[PDB]
């Protein structure tokens, strides 16, 4: 609707208590994705291990006590804070925050803290960068409004209604840098809240840059969130290894009862039992922590080491989908040199003569002018001056039917497949230009490994 | 318990050589019934909204109350608080007053500008508005001063009886009011004032002192609430300077492989001034192979060693374009450290100096 919660009522005093009432603070799309199975899914040895390893907290202490910290000295003492969370993109900055609300509810069921909602508002799973007031007053209040309508419920509520007809809400801002506009409207309205008295309102903002607001925000918008602030530190080598050891307690060093006939491995007929080498982790969690040290990485190294051992072994056996096993540090090494190894050099030296000769042709005028901006109609004079070098001789002269009359006496001497093929791969680049001869051509890879595929033909 | 109370914590402290200059306003718009616009600016963290709200919840057709005069007499004052940053634009903002101060029982008429405005406060009380932020009233030099001169001219004229007392943010002008910062002495005060209703004050008065000058009111309140919850998260004049500090460094916090990079960034930007990663990234093997120290990377995994320093704060890459014939859209590298800090942690190892 249009009418906002100011003219819900007739006065201040008017407003009955808002706990009392089963439509505020909370008070069928999972049966349609739903069918029977007529088979039986055969699991093997690594399937076990491959569905533990998935992101579906021993290596965070200081940062686990420092949010919950601040958020019991404000829910029982019924004020208003502003927690602000800030690291690298993988270290376990909304598990943290998860994690903090539920030990919170489990606290205020044993009557010791007041209840309180949460409310959970992503910047980046929304359309809209207006649209998280309409999701914030339908958690709390239940009622549907537009984005104009649901900016001015919230200030008259958070601000003319007092604490003994109110609730503690937990807002998490996930994805703070998403929610960033021009005006700066909305994210000076999510901090001016936690500085009003009558209010009781918890937000617990998520960014990835420590200088977020001293960047994009400005001094008033900065001044509204605090000076301290939590920095989430990356994983180094030392913690991420509990991280893959709690996954697979249960798993590793454990015998499993792996059927000869279909494969299907039971958890307690052979006694295989499943090993994973500890020098296979050491090697993954340092090179995950020396990269960027996520805390999604270092599960997925094990997890794609584990797959390309699945692989090997139902093709050696012949199982289906329908003595020890043991990942050596084989199966880590391949699955880390999958990623950093570069496609662009083995993917010029698999092309053919023609597309083989245009980059050759680029690199040549390169090193005449060194301008870095070879002309169309310079490639062009540039291919037919390297073919006229030894016309005399039959052996040169078998290439130069083909690509200008392609074995045909009744075709004229040619002057569009190979230069439309490099600008799709991201390799070359054109200018917008109406003209085949003026137009500039530039390079997107590198120079160095652009020359190592022309010296491998 | 005494920690959760102070944490959660009509003249303001540390403010009445404004709080005087506020009333004498409208002293002499309420008693003669004049029309005047006030203007308020200042830094953020002086206190203005605090100040407003305070008088108009002290001595302060719906919204109606009383005022006293000095000499003493009664009116019918309105006094109303709307943001202009909670509203939806900015020409809308005529709208907003009139459904603050006529009721909701009589008919709601639509106002669209300043003819529509004028002719419903003529009949008429003085009618007190507090227009909070007025800096974004402009459209983002003779279209964007609309707004602003347009509620500056409707409070100018008589007849009528309007006042405009706005908040902005650092013949017929406003009264401009400067709010002077707190200093040391002005923020230990309002923190005594402030927690007078406290039985029993846990603070030492030596250490309120340092958070005082060290600010030098908004980062006052987050010092002094760090303080709190990191002292009862572990179990004084020591317990001032572990806020101020747990909130050179990010070398120490690399490894040795992201200092030979980073070394090798700083030295483009030297002898090219203006560079970008792909001329990077050729400059730093030629730098590594005269030496023949360490496995060469490739361009690939390049780009993995700069985003450290990126999230770090070490290295900004942006986006710009070429100076040269080729004046095309690249990815440019720079930074923001100081060269003193630079050429002091990397010489304490004495294992690179060419590098350097
Ligand atoms: N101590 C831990 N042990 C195991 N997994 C962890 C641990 N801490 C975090 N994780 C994993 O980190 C993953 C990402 O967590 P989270 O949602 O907090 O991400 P983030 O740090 O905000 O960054 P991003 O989601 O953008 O990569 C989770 O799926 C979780 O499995
Ligand atoms: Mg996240
Ligand atoms: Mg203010």
């Amino acid at each position: 609707k249009y009418t906002p919660f100011s003219k819900r009522f007739k006065s201040i005093a008017a407003i009955p208590d808002l706990t009392s009432l089963p439509e505020f603070y909370g008070n069928r799309f999972e049966n349609k994705l739903k069918t029977t199975q007529k088979h039986q899914i055969v699991e093997t040895i690594f399937s076990k291990v491959k569905k533990q390893l998935n992101s579906s907290l021993p290596a965070r202490e200081n940062e686990f006590a420092s949010i919950y910290l601040s958020a019991y000295s404000a829910i029982e003492s019924d004020s208003a804070t502003t927690i602000y969370v800030a690291g690298t993109p993988g270290v376990g900055k909304t598990l943290t925050v998860r994690e903090v609300v539920k030990e919170l509810l489990s606290s205020s069921a044993q009557r010791e803290i007041p209840d309180f909602l949460y409310v959970e508002i992503n910047g980046l799973k929304m359309v809209k960068p207006t649209d998280c007031y309409e999701t914030l007053w339908n958690k709390v209040s239940g009622e549907r409004l537009t984005w104009a309508a649901s900016m001015e419920s919230l200030e008259f509520y958070f601000k003319r209604v007092p604490k003994n007809k109110k609730k503690t809400i937990v807002v998490l801002l996930d994805e703070l840098d998403a929610m960033v506009t021009k005006s700066q409207d909305i994210m000076y309205n999510f901090f001016n809240w936690t500085t009003y008295e009558n209010a009781k309102l918890i937000v617990i903002a998520v960014a990835n840059t420590m200088d977020l607001p001293e960047r994009q925000l400005g001094n008033k918008i900065t001044s509204r969130i605090g000076f301290t602030r939590i920095m989430f530190t990356g994983y180094t080598h030392e913690e991420l290894k509990n991280i893959i050891d709690l996954r697979l307690k249960g798993l590793n060093d454990s015998f499993f009862y792996v059927d000869t006939k279909t494969g299907n491995a039971i958890l307690i007929v052979r006694k295989v039992r499943l090993r994973m080498s500890a020098d296979a982790i050491e090697i993954a969690s340092r090179k995950v922590a020396s990269v960027s040290g996520d805390a999604r990485r270092a599960l997925k190294v094990c997890k794609r080491a584990a797959e390309i051992a699945e692989k090997h072994y139902m093709a050696k056996h012949g199982y289906g989908y329908d003595g020890v096993q043991t990942v050596h540090i084989t199966h880590v090494m391949k699955a880390l040199n999958e990623t950093l190894n570069s496609h662009v050099i083995t993917f010029m030296t698999r092309l053919s003569f023609t597309a083989k000769l245009f980059i050759y042709a680029l690199l040549n005028l390169m090193k005449k002018n060194g301008s870095q901006e070879q002309e169309l109609g310079d490639i062009v004079d540039e291919i037919k001056l390297l073919i006229e070098v030894n016309g005399s001789n039959k052996f040169v002269m078998e290439i130069a039917k083909t690509l200008f009359q392609q074995g045909s006496d009744n075709i004229s001497e040619q002057l569009d497949f190979v230069l439309n093929q490099l600008l799709d791969a991201g390799i070359l680049f054109k200018q917008t230009m109406k003209n085949d001869r003026i137009c500039c051509v530039k390079l997107n890879i590198s120079v160095e490994e652009a020359k190592r595929a022309m010296n491998e033909d | 318990s005494i920690f959760l109370r102070t944490k959660a914590l009509g003249a303001l402290p540390a403010r009445t050589a404004e709080y005087e200059q506020v009333m004498n306003f409208l002293a002499k718009a309420i008693s003669e019934h004049r029309s005047d616009s006030l203007y308020i600016t200042g830094p953020p963290g002086t206190g203005k909204t605090a100040q407003l709200d305070m008088i108009i919840r002290q001595k302060f057709l719906q919204n109606l109350s009383w005022f006293e005069l000095p000499d003493g007499r009664l009116e019918s004052v309105a006094v109303t608080s709307i943001n202009c940053i909670s509203l939806g634009e900015p020409s809308s903002i005529f709208q907003k007053i009139f459904d603050s101060f006529q009721d909701l029982n009589g008919p709601t008429l639509q106002i669209k500008n300043m003819q529509h405005l004028q002719k419903f406060l003529e009949p008429y009380t003085t009618f007190v508005v507090v227009l909070d932020e007025m800096d974004r009233l402009l459209h983002a030099e003779t279209q964007s001063v609309r707004t602003i001169l347009e509620l500056f001219l409707l409070a100018k004229l008589p007849t009528v009886s309007f006042v405009l007392i706005g908040m902005a943010n650092s013949g017929l002008l406003p009264q401009t009011i400067v709010f002077q910062p707190y200093t040391a002495e002005q923020m230990y005060e309002i923190v005594i004032q402030k927690m007078s209703s406290l039985p029993t004050i846990i603070f030492q008065p030596m250490a309120i002192k340092f958070a005082a000058k060290k600010c030098a009111l908004r980062k006052l309140f987050d010092v002094l609430r760090g303080s709190i919850e990191i002292y009862e998260l572990e179990k004084g004049l020591n317990y001032i300077a572990k806020v101020f500090s747990k909130f050179r460094t990010r070398i120490a916090k690399l490894n040795i492989q992201q200092k030979l990079i980073l070394c090798t960034i700083i030295q483009s930007l030297k002898l090219n001034s203006d560079a970008t990663i792909d001329e990077s990234f050729d400059h730093y093997i030629k730098a590594i192979t005269k030496t023949d120290t360490l496995a060469p990377l490739q361009r690939n995994e390049f780009l993995e060693i700069c985003t450290i320093l990126e999230t770090c704060g070490l290295v900004s890459i942006k986006k710009t374009k070429c100076k040269g014939k080729t004046k095309r859209f690249v990815d440019k590298i720079d930074v923001d450290l100081d060269m003193r800090e630079f050429y002091d942690e990397m010489t304490k190892i004495s294992i690179l100096k060419p590098f350097l």
